[PDB]
């Protein structure tokens, strides 16, 4: 993660306890003032990190990190500086709510930089509660039944995301086969719009494994584009204005290598 | 330790004086034997399930005012004594007419180095209700402490301070010196407990 | 025909960080002619069911085990301090087994 | 030979929350005499 | 001294969601009379 | 050893290489 504040990630390995050891981003020597590497990791005083629902998240949306405490009956979290000032401990006027499990846990719809979880799908919706690392109650609504109804969590060549095909920033719920995209309109507070179909995409249903995707915005638009693997080559679907998708492009792996279950695609500004 | 294990006031079967010379105390194992059944029947007969409670305790929010200064001394590595007020264990729950302490753990809001061993220890003093080798634990993780490498229930022997009354006095203190202490901002106590009704 | 094995519940919440809910459960009685089991004591509330560690084939009994399944309950709060407008709603969550 | 140790199934679905969906499968018969 | 105790292998590959890949491997013969 | 594939019609050009691993136990 970026700790540190630098606009570009860090690589903190973490092992164990303490193992916190930051690999960091530094500028190459000589050449032009682009060049960039990580540099060696660091350690630093750290909280017993463990047990904990641990994690770096800025809970607050400062935009600059918490530390999630979530033990059995134990709730709060630190907060670290960029000169890794891990505060002292943050009970939270505590009132999150009960994890019954992570399926189906929403973020991004309560407002940008305020996400809360909600746990849905089918015929309900669970409100969002979150002000600032507050809450609210975790109010109920429901959306009108006509409203088709998007629903996280099954393997079958197919996928579900919270994230913007659309490209008005909002982090819309997106549903996708073998052979065709839906996407679902932000209506704010318990509710959605009907979903819109985006034409264009489809793959072998004889071998669509989902996983085989990769959902980044490629165009610098906002419109989510769409990436699926083939063990020699990507194809790389770019988002048509948020409609519909163009010819995808068909790119060449490095020389004899092979892409296959091992292997992690991600796209990063290194 | 079936007396101590349920608490059954005052009751006994074993007894002296089965020796004896003119027999040889030929007969003794079996009266042993019938001694043993009447405990079995007994054990059986009342190890009706019983009620469980976790409860759990800011040390901050139980001294109030005192807080500030005990978590001084603390900084200072001075030992803490304190004691347990069970009216709080009424609070939560009036119903239950008997509390016994099953198992306890602690919990530290701490920054601590990556291979940093917390070094501190707790005992108990005393407790009440007439309920040392157990009396006394000692703890180096701090995130969920409990002095034991691998915890479980029904361990074949008793847990630290299993069957103790509820309200107790206890005193904590930090052993390693040299580890920094001012990260400290206060303690959690778990308690697992059960009850009568 | 139908009874029952064993029950937890769940409750829609917010809760303090080291706060311990305080609640109970009791059977007041049942049907189908099927106290120390009847009445169970609750404090996590996520998914509750009044055992330190929950395991099935107890050489004991079950806080309802063989229970008819029609059945009447009572159910209170016993903390008084703690706040309950965070209180949505209860979801219970039962295991039963059943004849052919 | 072969003979079946076990089953279990999978459904693509979506559920309600605390939706219980009722279904049973049954055997009518099987070959080899078991 | 040595001697086999277990084994496991492991393939990068790619699977469809319910392919269930059909392969088997045997040993034909081993050193040390075992 | 001897190694093979049994389903014909499952395709294999998916294949890259195949990694052992192997628990063994040892005197000195």
């Amino acid at each position: 993660i970026d700790l540190y504040g630098e606009g570009t990630p860090g690589i903190l390995y973490q092992e164990t306890p303490g193992a916190w050891w930051y690999k960091s981003p530094q500028r190459q020597i000589g050449g032009d003032s682009n060049a960039v590497t990580y540099g060696a990791m660091k350690a630093l005083p750290k909280i017993p990190r463990l047990q904990e629902g641990a994690t770096l998240m800025d809970i607050n949306g400062d935009g600059r990190l918490d530390w999630v405490i979530t033990s059995a009956g134990v709730r709060g979290f630190h907060s670290i500086h960029s000169t890794g000032e891990w505060t002292h401990f943050t009970p939270l006027n505590t009132l999150p709510t009960e994890y019954f499990h992570p399926k189906a846990q929403l973020a991004d719809l309560v407002g940008a930089g305020l996400s809360d979880l909600v746990l849905i799908g089918p015929k309900s919706v669970r409100l969002y509660a979150n002000q600032q690392g507050n809450w609210a109650p975790a109010q109920d609504v429901t959306q009108a039944e006509n409203v088709s109804l998007p629903v996280i969590g099954i393997d079958s060549r197919q996928l579900v995301a919270f994230a913007d095909m659309l490209g008005s920033g909002q982090q819309h719920l997106v549903e996708i086969t073998a052979d065709s995209v839906k996407c679902w309109p932000n209506m704010g507070h318990g509710r959605f719009g009907q979903p819109l179909t985006l034409e264009g995409f489809s793959q072998p249903q004889t071998s669509f494994n989902p996983d085989r995707v990769f959902l980044a915005d490629i165009d610098g638009s906002g419109t989510n584009d769409i990436i699926y693997a083939h063990s020699e080559c990507l194809e790389i679907y770019l988002n048509e204005s948020g409609n519909r998708f163009s010819k995808p492009i068909s790119l060449l792996l490095p020389d004899g290598v092979n892409f296959d279950n091992t292997c992690q695609l991600q796209a990063a500004d290194i | 330790s079936l007396l101590y294990e349920l608490n059954l006031g005052e009751q006994s079967f074993v007894g002296g004086g089965g020796w004896n010379d003119l027999y040889q105390g030929l007969m003794a194992g079996e009266t042993l034997k019938l001694a043993l059944m009447r405990m079995e029947r007994v054990y059986v007969e009342q190890n009706s399930r019983r009620q469980e409670i976790t409860k759990t305790i800011s040390l901050k929010a139980l001294l109030g005012e005192s807080w500030p200064a005990e978590l001084n001394k603390l900084k200072q590595k001075t030992p803490i004594n304190f004691n347990l007020e069970e009216q709080i264990f009424v609070e939560d729950y009036q119903e239950l007419y008997q509390r016994r302490i099953k198992s306890v753990s602690v919990s530290l809001p701490m920054l601590v180095g990556p291979y940093e061993d917390v070094c501190a220890q707790l005992t108990q003093t005393s407790s009440s209700y007439s309920t040392q080798p157990n009396q006394q634990i000692s703890l180096s993780t701090g995130v969920n402490d409990s002095g034991l490498f691998m915890l479980n229930f029904d361990d074949e022997r008793f847990l630290p301070f299993e069957g103790s009354g509820v309200d107790s006095s206890w005193r904590l203190q930090f052993t390693n010196l040299k580890q920094n202490l001012d990260s400290l901002n206060d303690v959690i106590l778990h308690v697992k407990y059960t009850a009568a009704i």
